[PDB]
RNA sequence: UAGGGCUGGUGCAGGCGUGGCGGAAUUCAAUUGCAAAGCAAACCCGUUGCUGAACAUUACAACCCUUCAUGUGAGUAUUGAGCCAAAGAAGGUGUCAGCCCAUUACAGCCACGGAGCCUACGCGCCUCCUCAAGAGAGUAGCACUGUUUGGGAAUGCAGUGUCAAGCCGGCAGGUAUUUGUCUGCCAAGGUUAAAUAUAGAGUAGGAAGACCGAUAGCGAACAAGUAGCGUGAGCGAAAGUUUGAAAAGUACUUUGGAAAGAGAGUGACAUAGAACCUGAAA
RNA sequence: GGGGUGCCCCCACCCGUCUUGAAACACGGACCAAGGAGUCAAACAGACGCGCAAGGGAGGAGUAUUGUGACAACUCUUUUCUCGUACUGAAAGGGAGGUGUGAUACACCCGUGGCGUGCGCAAUUUUUUGCCCAACACCG
RNA sequence: GUGUAGCCCUCCCGAUGUAGACGUGGCGUGGGGGUGAGGACGAAGCCGAUGGCGCGAGCCUCGGAUGGACCCGCCUCUAG
RNA sequence: AACGUGUCGCGAUGGAUGACUUGGCUUCCUAUUUCGUUGAAGAACGCAGCAAAGUGCGAUAAGUGGUAUCAAUUGCAGAAAUUGCCCAAUCUUUGAAC
């Protein structure tokens, strides 16, 4: 039974869920700390090859 | 964790406590909120009275960076004195100049007994904190 | 702390650990109730229990 | 017994509340008599609101940092509960508190908002899909 | 599925803090299982002169000086394979933890 | 506040003293620490699923 | 370098070599007096060389080697053999890793390959 | 400083010592007399302690005082009886230390020297039936 | 005077790429059932002491006793001595291996390198080159109809009708109309790296995993999109060759048409005999 | 003492299920092996554990690292965002201390607005009174 | 000293139960972090008129005229 | 009696269990990284001393040429090269198919 709950408003009715059917619409962060290292490595060459320069 | 749930305590049970009549069958009821004045009416009548209707005028594009506005009020000026300054002020002497858009605050209010005269800084204030502030030996600087 | 942005070690809930000797000191001690005197231990032949016979 | 209970049921007391409670009894002291100690079994949290105090002695579970300067600096002194066992054992001189738990926001929903008489908080989701004309508001006052 | 965790910053030092001091005190490392029988003082202090060592067996001689090299034994006779499914996933050999000598950077 | 003696790496002797630091008098808590490491071993975890 | 931390790959590129890897795995160690003389701790195994083995059930027996089977991992060795049924001799296969090298068979290439793998200063 | 009522508590549900087999509490601790872990018999966490052993024939008491208990290979003195000790001495040894723990020290120092007794009739009754048999061999260890 | 290697020509340097080669230390000493095993209870004594409940001339081997014959695979195991470590790394080898083999490094060495990219826009010479007006027309706008949007007296777009301004211009400023100010921009032509995606893709390679472990994991650990099914679009399996360290895969005698049986032999074990490890229940 | 197989006297309707009611002439039930069903994510609430507290906490990014390295550490004019310390009205808008004295009033600031019921402590004498914490009711 | 192989000794009062709720230093399985062991003088697995312990889920020993290479106790984490 | 029932030892039938794993699944990174009328992708037919499938190849047909490495291949033949990489080539009938 019902008792007293906020009324929910969840918002997920659309075929975001990767299924057997459905190819999905998901994003996920798993590349984080890679693309964290990629990044500066990147800054760090262009800083060697640009010398002096700011 | 899986471990600490009831399903571990209900192996064996074979009705994982939904009772042999009623039983556990999907959606009874309907689904989500439906039935908000049909068959559920009590429940959002004596929980929720305000749900169903409307209320107001409207406001087309409304753009929340212009009504910003936080609120201080008098009795808790002393947060945002140096650690030192507040306990040594007095009436007639060199007083703490506060500024409170640099703090985040817009508007002085005047709720309770004021601890320390001083010089405050602020965009909006209220009747009573400016009759306060003034009794206490303080004073009020408008800025914009 | 310098390393840290003002960070300092927690204080302690109690200014001393040694719950024994609080226990066991002349001060406590003063304060505690007496010791009463106990029963002997029963013996053999159990005691009896009809008031009549 | 207090000490068993859990963290809901210790409600924590504010350093403006010790300060009034104690000179309220303090001032009918007889000539050649000592302030008593407070007692509570929980924290103390420091008040900006009131910033002048005499020199107080508490025991407590924890004090806040602010808290503990504000006493120390006043020439008060913080104990624990270990140092009130051995200069005041079966707690003579000694005054009992508890903190404030009718203000917090879970009591504030307790009961139904839509039958008289209630003034209950409802669980809003969205606040402004809740809300009433002046009038259909439910009644607010029942004997 | 969640695999990650958040951890408020002043809980993740107040553990760091109380790891540390249970580290000074001799019964509770003997209880963990360490072998410091031959250990002149806890915690250990040693010179600097560590830090200029160039070959393994200098570092083997030291370790042997300070008794410390009671612990590393330990560690040595413990290695064994694996028990389970685990050794056919790249966990073949297990063994136990040893000391640790602190530095003050990476030097 | 107690010292703590320096020994030599080539033979046993002392070679100097320190202070103690205040680190290792702080409170003891084997519960924060077990929590704390619960969570924080979850942190190292790659992801694995069905097709 | 076929070690490495995955254990399913070094498997796999150690039983799929092909013919000039597999010539590399299969090496043995030189005798005492070959290591004094040429400053080289091992060779890979070549046919018509002198070996002596050191494990197994032919321990100690020394003989010519005959064959170099790659394709089985083994080397044929002369004298060291099993009798059939009918009364026919075989040869019986044994590891490059249980036995010695005593003699080496030297050529052009053979000797630069020793120049190349001496370990001396200057 | 932390007290010994404080690292109880950390150590008595998990331990290198605690042996839990067969629903069991014992405890491998070298320095506990009649190995029940139940605290006042740890020797290794209490601050004084005193266990009590044999070497070869002789009964061999160690003692750990108060004083420096930070340094491990100073915390333990060793102490061997002379031949033949009666009980009693050894239990005041042990009482000079421990006084909580005289009666348990008199029953094991009982114990130790039936203990040496029984060792040496079994030992001879083993060599006496040695003698008679007859071996296929017999390794010696190299001398260094 | 000066430049342009992206004006063109003609020459000359280095790197990016591909392939190969190069690193230490025991097959050390004691067996073939039973000592190639132990004890001296935190550390040290100990680089030292002491031995045997499997031998009473050998235990064990199935109702009991006696007698006679048979039986222990391979030392990465145990013990005692050493050695290497800028290398302890995880694969192989007849049992659990730093020192049997291959590996593990540049705090490196060689070959080939047509075009392309990078380097005081790398570096010489010859040629060449250089240093008062206006601003997008079947366009924008408007009407009807349809669709779309959170866009609400109409957010974007499409069809048809109608169809501009620029000597007080045009568009936008989230409630419709007329009038007057203010603010910001100047449609109806075009090009443009980086930071972003790879939700049943490809070519070469690497790192792995608190994942599954042959009815699981891809349908497929195997001559798998195969055998097989349907006129066709399409549907779609089962199946570890896992004997043994090594085929040493059972010569030969004898009964039998053969298949096989009874002996014999190889192997530590054949109740490991060939789709042969273990071998449960019904 | 335990275990196995018979025997004697006595006792004893077939399991699971829906149902007011099953031994049912109500349905599913030949046997064995291996499989086989409250899971993950997101919003909210209550109980319990932990840290800090009128404040709490980040995220995204960045700074320094073949090393247990997709980990761990650091990032402070008072964080750059969020929840909270203040609410009320449809909106324009406004916004809360006590006591004493007078009819944006005036003067002070060691302080529960008052009354009732109220753990504990303090004080009297063989009981009464004071301060009352938390909580509840009534009136400003 | 809630909870045990219950710190120990006396005394008093209750004990059945469908749907359902809650508790258990309650039992068992695959894998991670720690700690402690075992194994060719024989691991896992399998067999049983092999007994012992526990109210019970179960645990342990014995024998194999079975097997031929790995595996477990305790504290915690996790789940197909 | 016989049939039938039960227990123990041994043997059949069957392929579970355990230990093994050159397979799968999931996540991350690096490139002088993206086909075809100069005839692609797919489809058919052929090629080895003994060669059915599979693999490789195309009448130069389990391969010709260059280069590095340095003695094999292996069931039996047979001889006295093989393996890795890649520039030069060959490339049957079709198919956008013209
Ligand atoms: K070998
Ligand atoms: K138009
Ligand atoms: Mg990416
Ligand atoms: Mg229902
Ligand atoms: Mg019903
Ligand atoms: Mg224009
Ligand atoms: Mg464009
Ligand atoms: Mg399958
Ligand atoms: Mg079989
Ligand atoms: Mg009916
Ligand atoms: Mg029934
Ligand atoms: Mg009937
Ligand atoms: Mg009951
Ligand atoms: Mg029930
Ligand atoms: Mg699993
Ligand atoms: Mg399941
Ligand atoms: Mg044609
Ligand atoms: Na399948
Ligand atoms: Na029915
Ligand atoms: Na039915």
């Amino acid at each position: 039974p019902k008792g007293n709950n906020a009324i929910p408003h969840v918002h997920q009715r659309k075929h975001w869920n990767p299924c057997s059917s459905q190819k999905g619409n998901v994003k996920v962060f798993f590349n984080q700390p890679a693309q964290k290292q990629r990044r500066r490595r990147l800054r760090l060459l262009k800083a060697k090859k640009i010398f002096p320069r700011p | 964790p899986t471990r600490f749930k009831k399903t571990r305590h209900q192996r064996g049970s074979t009705f994982c406590g939904y009772g042999r009549v009623g039983k556990h069958r999907k959606h009874p009821s309907g689904r989500g909120n439906a039935g908000g004045e049909h068959h559920h009416r009590i429940n959002f009548r004596k929980y929720h009275p305000g749900y169903f209707g409307k209320c107001g005028m409207n406001h087309y594009h409304k753009k929340k960076n212009t009504t910003w506005k936080p609120t201080i009020n008098l009795d808790n000026l002393t947060k945002l004195m140096a650690k030192d300054e507040a306990m040594k002020a007095k009436k007639g002497e060199a007083l703490p100049v506060i500024d409170l858009l640099a703090n985040g605050y817009s508007k002085l209010l005047g709720n309770g007994h004021l601890q320390a005269p001083c010089i405050v800084k602020a965009r909006w204030v209220s009747k009573l904190a400016d009759k306060k502030i003034r009794k206490a030996g303080g004073a009020v600087v408008l800025q914009a | 702390s310098t390393v840290k942005s003002g960070f300092m070690l927690p204080a302690p809930m109690l200014t001393s650990t040694d719950v024994t000797r609080i226990m066991q000191s002349e001060e406590v001690r003063r304060v505690l109730k007496p010791k009463k005197l106990q029963p002997k231990r029963p013996s053999r032949y159990r005691q009896p229990t009809n008031g009549i016979r | 017994k207090r000490l068993l209970k859990s963290r809901n049921n210790r409600a924590p007391i504010s350093l403006s509340r010790i300060a009034v409670c104690m000179r309220r009894r303090t001032v009918w002291l007889k000539k050649g008599k000592k302030s008593p100690i407070a007692v509570i079994v929980g924290d103390v949290l420091d008040d900006v609101r009131m910033t002048r105090i005499p020199a107080l002695r508490i025991c407590a579970l924890r004090f806040s940092k602010s808290a503990r300067e504000r006493i120390t600096g006043a020439g008060g002194e913080c104990l624990t509960f270990d140092q009130l066992a051995m200069m005041a054992p079966t707690g003579k001189n000694t005054m009992l508190l508890r903190g404030r738990k009718s203000g917090r926001e879970s009591v504030k929903h307790f009961g139904a908002a839509g039958v008289p008489g209630s003034h209950a908080k409802p669980h809003v989701s969205s606040r402004g899909k809740e809300r009433q004309r002046s009038s259909k508001r439910r009644h607010a006052f029942r004997h | 599925r969640r695999w990650h965790r958040k951890i408020n910053l002043h809980q993740k030092r107040f553990a760091v803090v109380s790891a540390l001091a249970a580290s000074s005190l001799p019964a509770l490392v003997m209880s963990r299982g360490h072998k410091i029988e031959n250990v002149a003082e806890v915690p250990l202090v040693v010179e600097d002169g560590v830090r200029a060592y160039e070959k393994t067996k200098e570092a083997m001689t030291f370790l042997k000086t300070v008794g410390a090299i009671d612990d590393v034994n330990r560690v040595n006779d413990s290695r064994q394979i694996r028990a389970g499914r685990g050794k056919m996933r790249n966990r073949r050999y297990v063994a136990r933890r040893g000391p640790m000598l602190v530095m003050p950077d990476n030097k | 506040r107690p010292s703590v003696s320096v020994y030599s790496a080539s033979e046993d002797k002392v070679v100097g003293t320190c202070s103690l630091p205040a680190v290792f008098t702080a409170p003891i808590r084997h519960d924060v620490v077990q929590f704390v490491h619960t969570n924080m071993a979850k942190n190292s975890r790659q992801p694995y699923a069905v097709n | 370098g076929i070690k490495c931390r995955n254990r399913r790959k070094a498997r796999r590129a150690h039983f799929q070599a092909p013919s000039h890897v597999r010539r590399i795995l299969m090496s043995a160690p030189l005798s005492k007096e070959l290591r004094a003389k040429y400053n080289v701790r091992s060779m890979p195994v070549r046919k018509d060389d002198e070996v002596r083995v050191k494990r197994g059930k032919f321990k100690g027996r020394e003989g010519r080697v005959t064959a170099c089977y790659r394709l089985k991992w083994v080397i044929h060795i002369d004298k060291v053999s099993c009798e059939k049924a009918n009364g026919t001799t075989v040869p019986v296969g044994v590891h490059t890793s249980n036995v010695e090298i005593t003699k080496l068979k030297l050529n052009t290439r053979r000797k630069a390959i020793l120049e190349r793998k001496d370990r001396s200063t200057k | 400083t932390h007290s010994t009522d404080l690292q109880w508590l950390l150590v008595r549900q998990n331990s290198k010592f605690l042996q839990k087999r067969n629903g069991i509490r014992l405890s491998s601790d070298p320095f506990n007399n009649n190995a029940n872990w139940t605290k006042r018999q740890s020797g290794f966490l209490n601050t004084k302690a005193a266990v009590i052993k044999t070497k070869g024939d002789r009964i061999l008491l160690t003692t750990k005082s108060g004083d420096t208990n930070n340094k491990p290979k100073l915390m333990y003195k060793k102490t061997v009886m002379e031949p033949g000790v009666k009980s009693s001495v050894v239990k005041r040894a042990v009482a000079d230390i421990r006084p909580d723990l005289a009666k348990m020290a008199y029953r094991r120092a009982r114990k130790m020297a039936c203990t040496i007794t029984r060792m040496k009739k079994v030992c001879a009754a083993r060599k006496e039936r040695s003698s008679k048999m007859h071996f296929h061999r017999k390794t010696v260890r190299p001398k260094r």
